[PDB]
């Protein structure tokens, strides 16, 4: 199995408390029901079947940004050992298998408001002591942490052993075909998120193969002609809503193994990623992995934000690092596109279009966040969108770098 | 400072450092079993009475500690006198099964297996074929000692000393036996532990870390 | 408890279900070769026990 998990809390951007509302307790972490393995139901085959604009949460990504800071607050046990409450709520038992209300004789010590506070799953003697049934916890602090450290848009992890597609990982994938990046996500997800499976286990392979191919595709470079074992997502055609991705075994020239391991951590970088089931469900997905197998290294410091400096077993500087890159829907599509365009995919004449028509797409996932954020400002102690400034939309972050990370990732 | 009842002088001092973990080569390990006397080679009477050859406990060193008793040693347990007989006997004869499927001569500087010998010991005194345990009652120092248990063999079958692809799970071994004439009862004699029983545990031993994770 | 055995079985008196018959029958002869017993109940019929 796997029992060592180190997390870090959203941080309190500029603002007094975790940024969660009492309504949003009873809206994800509600009904008694377990709060944890939930994060995936709140996801659709895309974004058109969501309630995931002008609402309450407007964004396809609104809720586990919430659900996210919800967690801060009531995570105090891994941060030094007690369960702790947070405005007259605390986890029932020791096993914190969900929220309600602070007792009546008998109430834990109220919570410290901090920010960012560091996660030992040590800290906490009854984890560990009892793996199987508050696995969950582990998984999720982990997809926490993933957002956490970062700001703008969460950090996963890419991989490709040196070695084909373990069979049993051909075989698994061959049976996900015409399903959308979303329900892959969602297999993923589910999926390491219950009886703590052994990083060993066949599906671990196989969700981490789906996490590479997924990336290759958002490059190009793995595309309806240059296959990894075979597969390759394929991508709407943007003028009908390209936030689309659906996985599909081909037969094409399949892009030769790289000549060595290649890890890198990869984080969406402009607000773009808060709306786009995609940009999420991929990432969600990619960080799945992760969950179940610690975390690969320390993620490099470099480009990141400023509560995320040498994050003890997180964060690094050194050499147990791997150089993290971020990229731009945008400035990545056209890219994207070009690839498309340089293997004979497209038109010499269509690129110059299919960008038009995509990176209209973008303006309105972008005309649309901007809404949310200057509706839901954050000084009302709830943060559905994420602060962000009209700014980060057009930043071309790393993207070139990554888009070179994805070739020698397929060769 | 004190914990508890117990008070603890402020001084701290331990060793400084660690003996790397030396495997018995094989000519050892076949002259501590056929010495002169095994008493003090291979185990030790804890309180043996001068006046007579009697010892109430006897706590057992390696190839020999390993071991774990079937029933009918346990009921009717023996005398100081027919023990040092038994195992005086049984020590020998035991080399000679050993022996005989690894001629000392051209194989002698090689190191025994410290698990195996002791499984492949205590499963000769216990009179159960040893067939299997030969095979492999040598490896050479890099692969782990825990790892050619697994890697000469994944075999889930033989009682005290299931192997398996991470982890070996074999009987504990019992660091004292208690000869006839025992008693938890006189505040005098040596504290045995429980280990004077046979299975009182069962030690799992791991390859990896991973291994250690599914296991526990 | 101990893994599937994929050969050939044979009643085996090892194990603690045989282990357990073995001293508990062993403890029931005790019972009856002692000096309760050996004074009251006859011999020949003690010895058929």
């Amino acid at each position: 199995a796997q029992r060592q998990f180190f997390g870090l809390t959203y941080n309190f951007y500029g603002q007094p408390a975790p940024l969660f509302d009492l309504n949003d307790l009873q809206e994800l972490a509600g009904c008694y029901a377990r709060p944890w393995t939930s994060r995936f139901s709140h996801l659709a085959i895309s974004t058109g079947s969501l309630p995931v604009w002008s609402a309450r949460y407007p964004s396809v990504a609104s809720r586990n940004i919430v659900v996210n800071t919800l967690l801060g607050a009531h995570l105090n046990p891994f941060a030094g050992g007690q369960i702790t409450s947070h405005q007259g709520i605390t986890w029932r038992d020791p096993v914190l298998s969900s929220l309600a209300p602070v007792p009546a004789i008998q109430p834990p010590p109220v919570w410290a408001v901090a920010e960012n506070v560091l996660l030992d799953s040590n800290n906490y003697p009854t984890y560990v002591l009892n793996l199987s049934s508050m696995w969950p916890i582990n998984q999720d602090v982990h997809i926490m942490t993933m957002w956490a450290l970062s700001d703008q848009g969460p950090i996963y992890h890419l991989e490709v052993p040196v070695d084909p597609m373990p069979a049993a990982t051909t075989a698994a994938l061959m049976a996900y075909t015409g399903v959308p990046i979303a329900h892959l996500a969602q297999t993923a997800y589910r999926f390491a998120g219950q009886l703590p499976q052994s990083p060993d286990s066949t599906m671990v392979s196989t969700i981490r193969w789906l996490s590479a191919i997924w990336f290759g595709s958002l490059t190009g470079r793995l595309n309806r002609s240059r296959t990894c074992n075979g597969f390759y997502f394929e991508f709407a055609k943007p003028a009908l809503n390209p936030d689309q991705a659906v996985l599909k075994w081909n037969d094409g020239a399949r892009a030769a193994p790289p000549a060595a391991a290649q890890s890198s951590y990869i984080r969406c970088i402009s607000p773009h990623w808060q709306h786009q089931i995609v940009e999420v469900a991929g990432a969600l997905m990619s960080q799945s992995v992760t969950a179940v197998t610690g975390l690969p290294a320390l993620i490099d410091e470099a480009t990141l934000p400023a509560w995320s400096q040498g994050v003890a077993n997180l964060t690094g500087n050194g050499q147990g690092v791997v150089p993290c890159l971020d990229y731009n829907p945008v400035p990545m599509a056209a890219a994207r596109h070009l690839q498309w365009r340089q293997d004979g995919l497209i038109t010499a004449a269509q690129e110059a279009q299919l960008n038009n028509d995509y990176t209209a797409y973008a303006l309105t996932i972008e005309r649309h966040l901007t809404a949310m954020l200057v509706a839901n400002p954050i000084a009302a102690g709830r943060m559905p969108i994420q602060p962000f400034n009209a700014a980060d939309f057009g930043q071309a972050g790393q993207t070139a770098a990554a888009v070179a990370l994805a070739q020698a990732m397929f060769v | 400072a004190a914990v508890f009842g117990i008070q603890l002088v402020p001084k701290l001092n331990t060793s400084t450092t660690r003996r790397t973990f030396l495997p018995l080569r094989f000519d050892l390990l076949l002259d501590r079993l056929q010495s002169t006397n095994l008493h003090g080679v291979l185990y030790r009477a804890l309180d043996f009475n001068p006046v007579d050859r009697s010892a109430t406990v006897i706590q057992t060193y390696p190839p020999l500690n390993a071991w774990s008793p079937h029933h009918a040693f346990i009921e009717n347990p023996l005398d100081y006198r027919d023990w040092t007989e038994f195992i005086h006997d049984r020590a020998l004869a035991f080399v000679g099964v050993l022996t005989q499927r690894y001629p000392l001569t051209q194989n002698a500087q090689r190191y025994t297996n410290p698990l195996v010998l002791g499984a492949a010991f205590g499963d000769f005194l216990n009179a159960r074929s040893i067939d299997i345990f030969l095979d492999r009652l040598f490896y050479d120092p890099t692969q782990d000692s825990p790892i050619t248990a697994i890697t000469k063999f994944p075999y889930q079958w033989t009682i005290d000393s299931n192997v398996t692809t991470d982890s070996v799970r074999t009987s504990a071994g019992c660091k004292y036996i208690t000869l006839y004439g025992y008693d938890p009862s006189r505040p005098s004699t040596p504290a045995t532990y429980g280990k004077h029983r046979p299975t009182y545990a069962t030690v799992f031993y791991y390859s990896t870390l991973p291994a250690r994770s599914r296991l526990l | 408890n101990q893994p599937l055995p994929r050969l050939t079985v044979a009643p085996t008196y090892d194990s603690a279900m045989s282990n357990w018959i073995s001293t508990t029958i062993a403890f029931f002869i005790r019972v009856v070769n002692s000096v309760n017993m050996t004074a009251t109940v006859n011999d020949l019929t003690r010895r058929t026990m």
